[PDB]
RNA sequence: AAACCAUGACACCCAUGAAUUGGGGAACAUCAUUUUAUUUAUCAAUUUACGUGCCUACUCA
RNA sequence: UGUGGCGCGCCGCGGCUUCCAGGAAUGA
């Protein structure tokens, strides 16, 4: 079950089992990270590197080429974001929510939400603390985050 | 400011190895050039 | 928002200048590439502005929110009427 | 129809219709396409499951439309299927 | 969520005994699934299983040969001290002359007949009949 | 001579009769050869083993090289085994990397620091990858019979079945010479749907 | 509150035939142009088949 | 024996120089 609601959604994709890259790539790996660093110069996020090298140039898996993932290559490169990527997305959602209940005080179901998502946030926050990928008595509160996010 | 001076250390340890001790095998190549280059019989 | 996510990336790779005083200057010595103006800016100093960057064939963004929100744009905690960008970095 | 089943060593009708993850070992639903759009004789590779935006190297217009499952390649355009492995 | 995959397993089979099935799927494995497995095919009550690898936790196929009443685990794992098989056969066990009790012990795991044989004590896993 | 240079400097004093002719050909190997000119270089063999059943009636060679030289036999292999070959009459050539095991430890401290490339899981089926290396493993099951024997059988794509079926009983025997283990080999067209050949 | 399914939440297994609500695949439409196998069989190596109506004198391949 | 399958083979070159650790990580 989701975590913060009632759905039961199966949609994933499925790896292969067989590793190797097909014979046909004819790609090397000293050219996959090359692509993989010019990506994120242009302002792309790691989700969004995988999904252009697979629908464009063929690389099916940026491991299986190259043993190595993506958001490692970054941080051996020092083009790391500053916070992890998907506490990154929650956090602008909370700010979009908490924008449209200035004008609209009436909308009991988007507080309902805007709960929801600063739980997740207070959740995955603790546990970037404790692995030491974000500093110590690092905060979200909403007055502050509407910096810091697109 | 210890910190440092053992990182900096280390990184001049790097550059002393790996760059002089190695890269040095620029004897075995002379070696096998003179191999080659020599052997002409006839 | 399109132009609020080129601003972020500017705010990585680039160079700008925020204020009325500060983005003047860099009109008259000829390295302005971009000017947004907020919607909060006074007649008749968005007036003189527009000026400038005709003078110095400039191009405009005219910027929807006022300079509460073009300054938090920056990632900043207090207010800027205009922006003025110098050397757009691996933006557009 | 005498035929018993062995639940390790499916049939292939049985094992044909079932959802993957369901499957007895996962496998990829998608695959690679050797695409030429009309002009510019340039050959690239295309995901069939492609949502992103797809343009030739050279051309630089769109190449497929990105919808909910398979992509749909634009009119101009021919495809070869690219083997597995 | 699924907190004991030993227990999971066992009531995959004991529930296609009861219904007179010949081979079930259980899925996930693990080392402790395959270990318990070994015990009660070496006292012939199971018959030929097989594992298939899909490189994460795999999938196991037995074979029913009709012998099996029951199986089940016992949660939590209680400790069994050597003196106190009598007291586990006495309650989890149709009679004092058929049935095991699986227990782990430093010495592996093994059925309680084994684990007296050697003056060893452990862990309760579980018991078949 | 300059032919030596293509062994480990330890076997250069007293070579023995296999690992000097190996040497040889690779030498001559070397300047003939236009794909194997570049990447040939760089490479020096360890040791030569040769074994041999009463059945097989070919001779299997197996030759053992350093580890850092894997990404330059990849690209190499199924060129330089076809040559070996054909110097080499009667025999069947195997290339396989010399890989390190460490030993599994008691302490859990001590185990979670392991290494997991040395780990024998992981070393054995990278010898089994270094045979039959043009084709790769789409499947492997572990049967366990009534009594307490156990096997376990590898499939291959059946695509490969008429470059590779005949090595396939002598690839086994140097699978339970190099590991002390042993395995089956079957053939799987299909092997999205795990449909085995027949 | 007869705030009721008078039935707490999470997880596994579970026989049969008709229907239904949303998404996808096959099809329609649009484009583009294995060995074998004379003497076989114990749990098959391919059941994947199939058309209709409306449609520029465009929220439409 | 021979037939039939066999796989491999049957901006390019050129000397010099300086800089450079940047591929070893269980699986998803
Ligand atoms: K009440
Ligand atoms: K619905
Ligand atoms: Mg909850
Ligand atoms: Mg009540
Ligand atoms: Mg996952
Ligand atoms: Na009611």
């Amino acid at each position: 079950v989701r975590m913060h609601g009632n759905g039961h959604g199966k949609a994933a994709s499925a790896l292969p089992y067989r590793r190797t890259p097909p014979t046909w790539l004819k790609s090397s790996s000293r050219d996959v990270i090359d692509a993989v660093c010019k990506l994120a110069k242009k302002g792309l996020s790691p989700s969004r590197i995988g999904m252009q090298l697979r629908d464009s140039m063929g690389i099916a898996q940026v491991k299986n080429v190259t043993g190595r993932k993506i958001l490692r290559i970054l941080k051996h490169k020092g083009m790391a974001p500053e916070i992890p990527e998907d506490l990154y997305c929650l956090i602008k959602r909370a700010t979009q929510m908490r924008k449209h209940l200035e004008r609209n005080t009436k909308d009991k179901d988007t507080k309902f939400r805007l709960i929801l998502v600063e739980s997740r946030i207070h959740r995955l926050a603790r546990y970037y603390r404790r692995v030491k990928q974000l500093p110590p008595t690092w905060k979200y509160e909403s007055s502050t985050a509407s910096a810091m996010v697109a | 400011e210890q910190l440092a001076a053992k990182r900096l250390k280390d990184e001049q340890n790097r550059r002393k190895a790996r760059k002089q001790e190695l890269k040095k095998r620029e004897k075995e190549r002379e070696r096998a050039r003179r191999d080659d280059a020599a052997a002409a019989a006839a | 928002d399109t132009i609020n996510t080129k601003i972020q990336l500017v705010m990585k790779s680039g160079k700008y200048v925020l204020g009325t005083q500060q983005s003047l200057k860099t009109l008259r010595q000829g390295r302005s590439k971009l000017v947004v103006i907020s919607a909060n800016c006074p007649p008749i100093r968005k007036a003189e502005i527009e000026y400038y960057c005709t003078l110095s064939k400039t191009p405009i963004h005219h910027y929807s929110g006022n300079n509460l929100d073009l300054g938090t744009a920056c990632g900043r905690h207090f207010r800027a009427c205009v922006l003025s960008i110098t050397d757009v970095g691996d933006s557009d | 129809g005498f035929f018993d089943s062995d639940l390790s060593y499916p049939t292939v009708r049985t094992e044909r219709m079932k959802h993957k993850r369901r499957r007895l070992v996962q496998g990829p639903n998608s695959y690679f396409m050797d695409v030429k759009c009309p002009g510019c004789k340039n050959i690239t590779v295309v995901y069939s499951h492609a949502t992103s935006e797809v343009k030739c190297n050279g051309c630089a217009t769109l190449l497929c439309r990105p919808t909910g499952g398979k992509a749909m390649l634009v009119t101009g355009c021919g495809f070869r299927k690219k083997p597995d492995h | 969520t699924m907190m004991s995959v030993l227990a999971n397993a066992l009531r995959c089979i004991a529930g296609a005994e009861r219904r007179g099935k010949r081979q079930v799927l259980i899925r996930p494995s693990s080392k402790v699934v395959v270990k318990f497995l070994q015990v009660m095919q070496k006292h012939g009550y199971i018959g030929e299983f097989e594992i298939v690898d899909d490189h994460r936790a795999g999938k196991i196929v037995v074979n029913l040969n009709g012998r099996l009443n029951k199986c089940g685990a016992i949660c939590p794992r209680f400790d069994c001290t050597a003196r106190d098989f009598e007291k586990w056969v006495k309650n989890i066990l149709p009679s004092r002359q058929f049935g095991f009790v699986v227990l782990t012990t430093s010495l592996g795991i093994m059925d309680h007949e084994e684990a007296r044989a050697r003056n060893t004590g452990g862990k309760v896993l579980g018991f078949f009949y | 001579q300059p032919h030596l240079r293509k062994l480990r400097k330890l076997k250069r004093a007293n070579p023995s009769q296999e690992e000097e002719s190996v040497a040889r050909v690779l030498f001559e190997l070397e300047g003939s050869h236009k794909t194997l000119r570049a990447q040939l270089p760089r490479f020096h063999i360890n040791t030569v083993r040769t074994s041999s059943s009463p059945r097989h009636k070919k001779t299997a060679m197996i030759i053992l090289y350093p580890l850092r030289f894997i990404m330059l036999v990849r690209k190499i292999q199924r060129t330089l085994t076809a040559e070996l070959e054909k110097r080499f009459p009667g025999n069947i050539v195997v290339l396989v990397a010399q890989r390190k095991i460490t030993k599994r430890p008691n302490d859990v401290y001590k185990l979670q620091q392991v290494q997991r490339s040395r780990t024998s899981v992981a070393v054995f089926e990278n010898i089994l990858n270094d045979l039959i290396y043009p084709c790769d493993v789409v499947g492997r099951r572990w049967r366990y019979r009534t009594d307490g024997s156990k096997l376990m059988k590898v499939f291959l794509d059946a695509r490969d079945r008429k470059r590779v079926e005949s090595r396939l009983p002598l690839l086994a025997h140097v699978y339970k010479l190099l590991t002390h283990r042993t395995v089956t080999f079957g053939f799987m067209w299909n092997p999205k749907l795990q449909q085995v050949s027949s």
